[PDB]
């Protein structure tokens, strides 16, 4: 658990529907939400992998005895639950495991992405808690461009940050 | 009695390969063969008792 999902950001957003983790700005050009791509399509194919190994691992009648056999059908009825039991069992123990490594799959996710965004901005934003910066500086869709790429020019605005820090 | 009979009848069954022969001698209290059944051998089948509908 890296608490980012029900962590210190307390609520996912409908508005993002191009992905599953992404990013909102509010510049002076507009409000916007926006996936990040790279992280969405790289979670997807992890996970269909997942999903395709859970199925890759898993790939009869009866018999009739009579009266005088009765420690012999008691043999095959011994073996065909204990079957059952084992592979009921196998079933609902690696969905469950399976669901809580997804789960923290996507927190962690989540909370890299922040992580990277974090160390980009640097002290030209500051940190408001609940997921967002405040930019110290006026800059506009180039600026949130560069960020979501991962080409912010934190010497750029470092003189101008600095004044209204 | 069952069936209105006090007598009996055992029914016995076997399997001759090919190129082996069966011989049957008697002198009373045989029922005999008029129709065997030559069968071929492939996996995926089975019995199974249900009351479902063909279709």
């Amino acid at each position: 658990l890296f608490g980012a999902i029900a962590g210190f950001i307390e609520g996912g957003w409908t508005g993002m529907v191009d992905g599953w983790y992404g990013y909102h700005h509010q510049n002076e050009q507009g409000s916007g939400y926006a996936a990040d791509l790279k992280s969405t399509q790289n979670a997807i194919d992890k996970i269909t992998n997942k999903v395709n190994s859970v199925i890759e691992k898993m790939n009869a009648v009866g018999k009739e005895f009579n009266h005088l056999e009765k420690r012999i059908e008691n043999l095959n009825k011994k073996v065909d639950d204990g079957f059952l039991d084992i592979w009921t069992y196998n079933a609902e123990l690696l969905v469950l495991l399976e669901n809580e490594r997804t789960l923290d799959y996507h927190d962690s996710n989540v909370k890299n992405l922040y992580e990277k965004v974090r160390n980009q901005l640097k002290n030209n934003a500051k940190e408001i808690g609940n997921g967002c910066f405040e930019f110290y500086h006026k800059c506009d869709n180039t600026c949130m461009e560069s960020v979501k790429n991962g080409t912010y020019d934190y010497p750029k605005y470092s003189e101008e940050a600095k004044l209204n820090r | 009695k069952v069936r209105d009979q006090e007598g009996r009848m055992n029914y016995y069954w076997t399997l001759v390969e090919p190129g082996d022969k069966i011989t049957f001698e008697a002198t009373g209290n045989l029922v005999v063969p008029r129709y065997a059944f030559t069968m071929e051998r492939d996996a995926g089948s089975g019995i199974i008792i249900s009351d479902t509908p063909v279709h």
